[PDB]
DNA sequence: CCGCCG
RNA sequence: GCGGCGG
């Protein structure tokens, strides 16, 4: 498991909002047992469903962190771990800004789009450096980009 | 009164036969109204031709089954305990290997039960109803292994139950396994025995699996051909003959394990489409020309290498798809069955084939109606899917008289594996209500089926789509197997459409059970309605849309409990079915053909139709329902009226005007009061028993009979031998009671007269008898007396004495009697009622409409439902309703809002505002204007948040009444209730709990004579239990005493109970418990074996419990 | 107090969050339909998406009521100890949104709807499935008959 | 035969039915044995049970009880106080003058309050989970069928109303009466014994208004 | 049920049946299942393998197979965990006895052995409360304690003096043994046993009172080697206290008060006076 | 609740103990003749129709009324035995 | 688990 | 004995 000081924090804080998630539910929890008013109803279940998609989500983000490596290599060459790439597309001049990460770390939402480790788009830019160029399969067809740099 | 319905969706064509289900299967069942000519050869005929060309040479044929002179007529049947069944005879001819062939025309070998135009049946006495069945669909199909995450399985299940269940494993440590009966074989090993050689088979199977590698397996049986059949029978576990027994070989042949379904379809469907191609024969049956065919056994494993390997389609069978489950209805229930006696009964006629003199046999000697009677009898009276018919209300029957269920014959499906077919499937769209289900255990198992839900030729629930070529939808429908209904892709039908054209570009669909938004080029098939997606019984809520499912089942489920108020009234918001229901179910008599009234008596409605006919209908007056229920038909219609075809004539038990109607529409106010409405409770308003607004008539059947003792004769005289006059008064007619008479809790309801303490007459009663009156009547008094609880006033009387008109009376019965007793029901604290959205609630008070919730204007509320009940359980569709049903109050009107389709929040404010001007417009005129009260309420409204601060209380209000809450006074103190809140007209039923059944109360009575226990049964009850988990509950508190006397005092020890009462009789202390007899009962037990248990002292020494 | 289909209000902000979360599921699309995120990831990221968006609705209904309504019926119920769950009146004023299939593997489609507003046909018999399995256990484990409070009194009855 | 039947062989009546004879073996083991008797238990004289309803006014020291029932559950005791006033010569008339309802003495009804004063009964609620599962109360005699019970109870027997029903009983003995007033009654069990937390704990629609 | 201390007569047995049955229908390993585990010593699903011996931590890794090796100067204990299991503990640091060296539950016999009793008893009780935490539920410790209690209320014999070895009897029935062979009468002969851990289902089956016995177990075994051996049940408990129908030795039946007396001054001048 | 039932509580070592005294208490109250209290002049319990709880209500409310004061006294081994029923028949009608 | 109807 | 049903 590797993660950036960037991806530890964010899981770090996730799993503490979940923490407070699962305190919350709890209490809710047991309000509902406690009522044994409206039983039968979507009550329980609900509530206890609810309490455990939270206690996985915290099984995942506990493993993850128990057990992951750091890489400090913010001046390195080649494609790695943390490396934040850039590609061109020859025809449209469409520049496009990418990070490739572990699983855990992944997320389209992030300033640069954070892309899996073992990630298609991901496994191609693993491995290669500045001005190569290469291709995956894609719906519409295949588009090749140029590497044209890559920060930190 | 006007109706306004405000529905958009254009329902495009009307639901179907409701009770098709049943009706139709019966009819397709035994195909009894039309002539032997006729094709439609299943059920009945097929199952004789099935089983009739009987060839033992024996040669036995079939020519035409008749049957149609019903013993006797419907009520009759009832009335006399008499099962309502037709009687069936068939044409058969035996001939004979010399010249002769000799017909008996006629061998009446049953009596099979008919259906009634409702659709229920009349077993014996009572009216019971065949429910549907599911199972997996004798077919075949591939499942994924077990444990091994690896490979996936082959399964072969055919029905009846006695046929093997096939499958097909592969374990590629060493074999390739087949298993029929739990023990694995080498799947290659029959197929050499079928004519398969290493050689082709391996060649055109193995194309493209080494795993092929697995059957070229026998380089050693492999070489031996029909020395392989001889091979295989080795292979059966137990020691018998090498040669001919190959009768475990003939039984997978082509007669009675492999499945007899309808060549074709039955099987065959399971078989051209999900694998290999066709079927020679029904099943993989061929025992012809020595060698055998089984175009079978090789695709199954065909398919089991295509699977394995490739993508030849992705074979992967999801069990509950509805395209492998069928639905046995009744027709397919009964037949079955039937059938099952056709052969008990060919079991016998061929031993009698042998026993044979000569020619001189044929409708005796071949015949035994024996077999075919217990067989039918049997079902419909013992097997655990027939029941006693639901009839709460009429809704109630229905739906029972249409559900699915899971248990059964057991090989279906059994108890304690479910938690995968419990789940509401992807298929179960519009062929399963995801509501129907009970809750509790059995959940999910026992469902109701959908509104256009509709069984088809093999059972899968087909449901309605409608054909939609390019982007325009079509008024053509076609009802798909679950199957083929994703294939396609269908859309909503809350689509917008401008006619026949689609009307967004992105518009919703379903894929295969996938929700994914299609465009217009894209739609093959959309939804019918909204309506298929539910049950009818669901189909019925209002604004279900707005409830949540779990309590919508509540919902759903409560209607059927729901019971015959005297003052029926329909919904102040309808659904849109009630009439269809009401119809659909026979509750109200309508009118054949156009006409004119001629005579509307209260008992018997005469029309003359204009086609120069007149027909007498009598109305059932006042029948005891099944469930103890009022069930009269109310004229409706005047002396000499114009009536258009299919015209109410009558009303129902529960419907009115046509409609559906359980219970009745009430003003409500929705807030708390002190606590009357704590927790679930319900506050009602005396108001409510003045009009007799919630009341119900119940019916209860008392009966006893005069038995016949060796020790002489029980009569049913006037004569009871203690003496009294006063109880013999309502007691006129010599043994039964006068109708119309009042009878209270103790009073004799019968006389009846049986022989004293057994054997010998008493020695110590002999002088007793003679010191005061020698000439005492010997005879005791054995008298159907009402039993605690009530009675109520005597209706209707039946008596059944020697010459039985077409009577059967069991054996050593002499003379039967039944006595009808009825009563009135008002509304009282212990009653509850539900609305159709789920909330369920007691009375709590009764309150004097004196000091109860009133409006502005004199009205009174009626009953006030606590708002807290509300969030918890989410059901907001009450509350719409409640606003709705607020303008219907002033506006007076009744409307009709579909499912999904319904009313509209804006609508509805719409009306609300009309709704003030009625309330209000009246209120200006009449002459003033708005109180300091209404003023007070309207600051705290603002301040809440409610009304827009600046404008008139005029315009105020109303915006206030818009949010559908009006101001209210106290009653109690004629003050406002600061805040606005929200009252309308609810629509709630009184259900099946009355009190009644809630208040055994008990100081003293009978005990058990092998068992000290206080069992009751006659004018005394049984005192609650105590269970180990109470007696707990008391240990903990310390409760010593209350313990022991729970034990003893109360129980056991008789003659401690005895010197407790006597004690307590004396206003004393009651004694001390000392042994229970259950203590020195086991001493004693210990004793009367071996062992000596000896109590003990302080000092280990003896002391008495004796 | 008392209740009134308009009491149960929805949050403004609802169409702004849902369309926030709506564009950002085209993100994700593209993405995929790029070849990015593999088959897998892109489930867990719109779950996450949703799981995320779903929550910060709840925050905003309740947000509306502290600030505008402080004295709303649906709203002071829940406050107050007396009856009401924030996760219930999600379900009323925002909306429920993520229910399970058959198995347990969640819907990739949210209930979009909330109880105020009419449910969807679909969304309602998506929403099936849950309730089902809920009432499902229930069934069990209540017939479960306080076995263990028997097992229990076993032992420590003396 | 007569200490362990079926050991070997299985003797049975003449032809007529062909059940092994309850041997002594027989009667003390089984699921309904007599060993297992004792313990399972059996059913209470006194007794009675009736439809739930919620009952505001009603103190936690109180509960309702139908007047009805009341006459029935404490009809011994009430005898004895018809001949302590002149309703009843003796016993036996107090019964007769019982049997039939039309006839119920405003004076019987001001009798059977009297034998109630301080006495009190106890409530069951359907599943007996815990100690709370039955508590004690004094009865009000009250009209109509159904029983009213104190809310604030509500909770310890997992108890609404939606038509719900407890059974009730009664303490004969003054031993059993104290017992069940003193360390049973309700106001006086108001901790739980499962968590130190209250279980008198307000409810619903209290709090709310408050 | 009030707020003082508990008063002498009191059936907390019961009590603490209730307690912690009551909870029971609301828990659905994950639920009810893990709390049946746990009052029946089991094997549970994902078992852990636990440290016996209490050293330090050193792993070896990459191949089909993954080994733990808790070393000390003279042994290791070689733990083998399968290419499928996941552990916590690392390369380097310490691991007393009956730690958990993989992930997930633990198995209570092992556990036991290894640190010892007050370990499995502490671990059962927490285990316990585990669940019913993460269920709302709030019970007090001391109800899962007065039950996990029981399930170590026996123990078997390796040194014999009065009776023979291979013997399952009560822990304290051998503490008035061990009390009164050294104590009283001489000749120190030490009644060497083992603490035996029970499972909650077989801790009732074996109990010791044959009047008890008879109720669920055989009645034909359990009243013919009570026969034999004049068996004198001295009736403490409330079940075998029921069938006698005698007053429970709990609750107000407590030998501590089911004897009290009440006098009013007049009468005890009058049995003064009766001197 | 009941009348100072806390102060009873704290006349006991422990709960159970007080039942028992309360309800023996209230036996030889009935037993050996209803006037066998220590409070009757001021303050005896009463009821509501007709003053008349003075004779005959509830035993246990006495006895509890009665506990409440320092009259009666409570012991394990107090009174021998038997003598306390021989003597009580003796001074009281 | 406890309860009730047919 | 089996179906149904209340909490
Ligand atoms: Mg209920």
């Amino acid at each position: 498991v590797k993660l950036t000081k960037a991806g530890y924090e964010r899981l770090m804080q996730q799993l503490e909002r979940e923490r407070e998630r699962l305190q919350e539910a709890t209490k809710i929890l047991q309000e509902l047992m406690e009522s044994s008013d409206d039983y039968d109803d979507s009550g329980l279940e609900a509530a206890k469903q609810e309490k455990a998609r939270i206690e996985a989500r915290i099984d995942s983000l506990e493993d993850i962190l128990s057990r992951a490596v750091i890489l400090e290599e913010g001046s390195g060459e080649v494609i790695g771990l943390g490396s934040v790439v850039e590609l061109e597309d020859p025809l449209s001049g469409e520049r496009l800004s990418v990070q490739v990460v572990s699983p855990a770390e992944a997320n389209v939402l992030d300033t640069p789009m954070k892309i899996s480790d073992a990630s298609p788009m991901g496994k191609a830019l693993l491995g290669h450096r500045v001005g190569d160029v290469l291709s995956l399969d894609t719906p519409k067809g295949r588009r090749e980009f140029r590497v044209v740099a890559i920060h930190g | 009164m006007e109706i306004k319905r405000f529905g958009r969706i254009r329902e495009v064509i009307p639901l179907p036969p409701l009770t098709e289900i049943q009706v139709e299967s019966y009819r397709r069942a035994l195909q009894a109204d039309v002539p032997p000519e006729k094709r439609e050869n299943v059920g009945i005929q097929a199952a004789f031709r099935e089983t009739f060309p009987i060839e033992e040479g024996l040669v036995l044929d079939f020519l035409e089954y008749r049957l149609g002179e019903p013993p006797f007529p419907q009520d009759e049947c009832r009335e006399k305990d008499l099962t309502y069944q037709a009687p069936l005879y068939a044409r058969l001819q035996l001939i004979h290997k010399d010249t002769g062939l000799i017909k008996e025309d006629e061998v009446f070998l049953g009596h099979i039960p008919l259906m009634t135009e409702d659709g229920s049946f009349i077993i014996n006495g009572a009216d019971r109803v065949i429910v549907s069945q599911i199972h997996r669909s004798p077919g075949v199909y591939f499942t994924p292994d077990p444990a091994r995450p690896g490979r996936y399985i082959a399964s072969i299940i055919p029905l009846p139950k006695r046929g093997p269940w096939i499958d097909l494993e592969v374990e590629p440590n060493g074999v390739v396994s087949m298993k029929v009966n739990k023990r694995k074989f080498p799947l290659v090993l029959l197929l050499r025995v079928l004519g398969y050689d290493q050689e082709t088979l391996a060649r055109e199977l193995g194309a493209y699996g080494e795993l092929v590698q697995g059957l070229m397996d026998e380089s050693v049986f492999a070489m031996r051909p029909e020395e392989a059949l001889i091979r295989l029978f080795t292979l059966l576990r137990p020691g018998d003959p090498p040669k001919r027994d190959k009768a475990v070989a003939y039984v997978y042949g082509l007669i009675a394990d492999p499945r007899r379904y309808d060549l074709g379809e039955a099987g065959r469907y399971k078989a051209e489409e999900k694998l290999g191609i066709r079927l020679s024969g029904r099943t993989l049956a061929r025992f012809e020309d020595g060698e055998f065919k089984d175009e079978v056994f090789l695709p199954t494993l065909r398919y089991l290498f295509a699977l394995t390997a490739g993508v030849p389609g992705h074979e992967v069978d999801d069990i509950d798809h509805l395209g492998n489950r069928r639905i046995r209805t009744v027709g397919e229930l009964m037949t079955d069955q039937f059938r099952v006696g056709l052969a008990r009964l060919a079991r016998g006629v061929r031993e009698r084939m042998l026993m044979g003199s000569e020619d001189s046999l044929t409708p005796a000697k071949l015949v035994n109606s024996r077999p075919l009677e217990a067989a039918i009898r049997e079902f419909f009276s013992r097997s655990q899917l027939s029941q006693f018919k639901d009839e709460t209300n009429p809704l109630s029957s229905l739906r029972h008289k249409r559900r699915i269920s899971a248990l059964g014959p057991g090989g279906l499906t059994r108890e304690r594996a479910g938690f995968d077919v419990r789940d509401v499937h992807r298929t179960h769209y519009g062929r399963i209500c995801p509501v129907e289900t009970p809750e509790g255990a059995n959940i999910g198992l026992i469902t109701s089926l959908a509104a256009y839900a509709r069984v088809d030729e093999l059972g899968f629930i087909r449901t309605p789509y409608r054909r939609v070529v390019g982007g325009v939808v079509t008024d053509e429908v076609v009802y798909m197997t679950a199957t083929e209904e994703d294939r396609y892709t269908i859309a909503q039908a809350n689509t917008p459409l401008e006619g026949n054209r689609i009307a967004a570009e992105r518009v919703v669909a379903r894929r295969k059970g996938e929700p994914v938004i299609v465009s217009p080029e894209e739609v093959e098939f959309m939804d019918v309605s909204p309506k298929q997606v539910f049950s009818v019984n669901t189909n019925l809520i209002p604004f279900l849309e707005h409830d949540d499912a779990n309590r919508a089942l509540m919902g759903s489920n409560m209607q059927t409990q729901a019971v015959p108020l005297i003052r029926a009234q329909a919904p102040v918001v309808m659904t849109g079915l009630e009439e269809r229901v009401v119809r659909d179910s026979l509750a109200a008599l309508y009118a054949e053909e156009d006409g004119e009234v001629a005579k509307v008596d209260g008992n018997r409605i005469v029309v003359r139709y204009e086609d120069g006919r007149l027909v007498e209908y009598p109305l059932r007056r006042f029948y005891r329902s099944n469930q103890g229920t009022a069930l009269d038909q109310r004229p409706r219609v005047v002396v000499g009226q114009r009536v258009r075809k299919g015209d109410l004539l009558a009303d129902g038990p529960a419907s009115e005007n046509g409609f559906l109607a359980l219970g009745q529409n009430v003003l409500v106010a929705i807030m708390p009061f002190d606590g009357y409405n704590f927790e679930d409770a319900i506050v009602i308003s005396e108001e409510l028993l003045k009009r007799d607004f919630y009341t119900s008539i119940h019916i209860e059947r008392y009966e006893i009979e005069a038995r016949d003792t060796k020790l002489g004769p029980e009569r049913i005289t006037r004569d009871i031998p203690h003496l009294s006059e006063a109880a013999l008064r309502d007691l006129d007619e010599e043994g039964v009671v006068r109708i119309g008479a009042e009878v209270k809790p103790g009073d004799i309801l019968v006389g009846r007269t049986s022989f004293k303490g057994e054997s010998e007459p008493t020695p110590e009663e002999r002088l007793l008898r003679s010191i005061f009156g020698e000439k005492a009547r010997d005879v005791k008094d054995t008298s159907l007396r009402v039993p605690p609880g009530e009675g109520g006033i005597v209706v209707r009387t039946v008596r059944l004495r020697r010459g039985d008109p077409g009577v059967e009376l069991k054996p050593g019965v002499r003379e039967v009697v039944r006595v009808y007793v009825a009563q009135k029901r008002k509304l009282q604290v212990g009653d509850k009622l539900a609305n159709r959205h789920g909330n369920k609630g007691v009375v709590a008070k009764i309150l004097p409409v004196e000091d109860m919730p009133h409006l502005p204007d004199g009205t009174p509320v009626d009953v006030i439902l606590n708002p807290l009940g509300v969030p918890s359980r989410m059901n907001l569709g009450q509350i719409l309703e409640t606003h709705l049903g607020l303008a219907g109050y002033f506006l007076g009107q009744r409307y009709i809002s579909p499912i999904f389709d319904g009313a509209k929040e804006p609508e509805i404010k719409e009306l609300l505002a009309q709704a003030f001007e009625v309330y209000f417009g009246k209120r200006k005129g009449e002459g003033f204007g708005v109180d300091k009260r209404e003023v007070e309420v309207l600051r705290r409204a603002e301040k809440l948040g409610l009304v827009t601060p600046g404008k008139t209380p005029e315009e105020q209000l109303k915006e206030l009444f818009l949010q559908g809450k009006v101001v209210l006074y106290d009653g109690r103190t004629g003050e406002p209730i600061e805040g606005p809140i929200v009252v309308g007209q609810m629509f709630i039923m009184k259900l099946y709990h009355m009190v009644e059944d809630k208040m055994h109360a008990r100081s003293t009575g009978p005990y058990s004579l092998i068992t000290q226990q206080p069992l009751g049964g006659k004018a005394q009850f049984g005192g609650q239990r105590f269970g180990e988990m109470e007696v707990w509950a008391l240990e903990a508190y310390g409760a010593a005493h209350t313990l022991q006397e729970m034990l003893t005092l109360k129980s056991d020890d008789i003659e401690g109970r005895n010197a407790a009462y006597e004690a307590i009789i004396k206003g004393e202390d009651v004694p001390e418990p000392s042994v229970p007899e259950s203590f020195r009962v086991l001493v004693k037990e210990l004793q009367a074996l071996a062992l000596d248990v000896q109590t003990l002292d302080e000092k280990d020494n003896p002391v008495d419990i004796f | 107090i008392t209740i009134g289909i308009d009491d149960a209000v929805i949050p403004e902000e609802k169409k702004q969050y849902l369309e926030e979360a709506d564009r950002k599921l085209l993100q994700i699309e593209q993405a995929y339909e790029m070849g990015f995120l593999t088959d897998r990831e892109r489930y867990d990221q719109i779950l996450q998406l949703w799981t995320e968006t779903t929550e910060k609705v709840t925050q905003a209904v309740f947000k509306n009521f502290e600030e505008n309504y402080p004295f709303n019926p649906l709203y002071v119920m829940a406050q107050s100890g007396a009856r009401g769950n924030p996760q219930q009146i999600r379900q009323l004023c925002g909306l429920r949104g993520l229910m399970q299939k058959p198995s347990g593997e969640t819907f990739e489609v949210p209930v979009r709807s909330s109880f105020r507003e009419g449910l969807t046909v679909l969304e309602y018999f998506i929403s099936s499935h849950g309730a089902r399995k809920g009432g499902a256990d229930t069934a069990l484990r209540t017939a479960d008959s306080g076995y263990l409070t028997r097992k229990l009194v076993d032992v420590t009855h003396e | 035969a007569l200490l362990d039947n079926g050991r070997r062989g299985a003797p049975v009546t003449n032809p007529g039915s062909d059940r092994p004879l309850r041997s002594l073996t027989d009667i003390l083991s089984g699921k309904q044995g007599r060993f297992r008797q004792n313990l399972l238990g059996k059913r209470v004289d006194y007794s009675g049970r009736s439809v739930i309803v919620v009952g505001p006014q009603l103190k936690l020291h109180q509960c309702g009880l139908p007047k009805r029932m009341a006459l029935e559950l404490f009809k011994p005791f009430l005898l004895k106080k018809m001949e302590e006033k002149g309703i009843a010569p003796n016993v036996k008339a107090a019964r007769r003058m019982l049997e039939r309802q039309r006839d119920i003495k405003d004076e019987v009804w001001d009798a059977l309050e009297e034998v109630i004063h301080g006495k009190v009964v106890l409530l069951n609620r359907a599943p007996t989970l815990h100690r709370l599962g039955i508590q004690a109360f004094q009865p009000v005699l009250v009209e109509g069928q159904s029983i009213q019970l104190h809310p604030l109870v509500c909770e310890a027997f997992n108890a609404d109303f939606d038509g719900d029903q407890m059974a009730v009983h009664v303490p004969l003995s003054s031993f059993a009466q104290a017992e069940a007033r003193i360390q049973m009654l309700s106001a006086h069990n108001l901790l739980s014994p499962a968590s130190g937390e209250p279980l008198a704990k307000p409810s619903r629609d209290i709090i709310l208004g408050l | 049920s009030m707020a003082r201390p508990v008063s002498i007569g009191e059936a907390v047995g019961i009590v603490a049946a209730q307690s912690i049955g009551e909870p029971g229908t609301q828990l659905t390993t994950q639920g009810l299942p893990r709390v049946i585990e746990l009052f029946e010593a089991r094997r549970p699903k994902a078992k852990a393998v636990i440290s016996e011996i209490d050293g330090v931590v050193r792993i070896e890794e990459t191949e089909e197979k993954l080994s733990v090796f808790v070393e000390s100067e003279g042994f290791s204990k070689e733990y083998k965990l399968p290419k499928e299991a996941r552990l916590l503990v690392k390369d380097g640091d310490y691991v007393e006895a009956g730690q958990p060296l993989t992930r997930g539950a633990i198995d209570p016999h092992q556990l036991l052995e290894a640190k010892g009793p007050e370990a499995v008893e502490r671990y059962l009780v927490e285990e316990i409360q585990k669940v019913y935490r993460a269920q709302g539920v709030k019970l007090h410790d001391k109800h899962i304690e007065i039950v996990v209690r029981q399930m170590m209320k026996y123990v078997e014999v390796t040194d014999p003096g009065d009776s023979r070895l291979l013997e399952g009897q009560v822990l304290e029935k051998w503490d008035v043994e061990a009390l009164n062979e050294r104590l009283i009468a001489e000749g120190k002969t030490p009644v060497a046993w083992k603490p035996l851990l029970m499972g909650v289902t077989k801790s009732a089956l074996s109990t010791k009172s044959w009047l008890s016995a008879a109720s669920f177990q055989n009645t034909t075994h359990v009243l013919t080697e009570a026969a034999i051996a004049g068996k004198k049940d001295e009736l403490i408990g409330l079940k075998e206290n029921v069938i006698l129908g005698r007053l429970i030795p709990a609750g107000t039946g407590s030998d501590f008060v089911r004897f009290t007396q009440v006098v009013d001054q007049k009468t005890l001048k009058a049995i003064e006076e009766a001197r | 609740a009941e009348p100072g039932i806390d102060k009873l509580f704290g006349m006991v070592d422990s709960k159970y103990r007080l039942t028992v005294v309360v309800a023996k208490r209230a036996q030889q109250l009935l037993r050996h003749g209803f006037k066998n209290t220590v409070l009757e002049p001021e303050e005896r319990p009463k009821m509501q129709t007709l003053e008349g709880l003075f004779d005959d209500p509830n035993a246990v409310t006495w006895a509890m009324k009665e506990l409440l004061t320092g009259r009666l006294v409570f012991g394990e081994n107090l009174v021998p035995e038997d003598r306390l029923q021989k003597e009580m028949e003796r001074l009281y009608p």
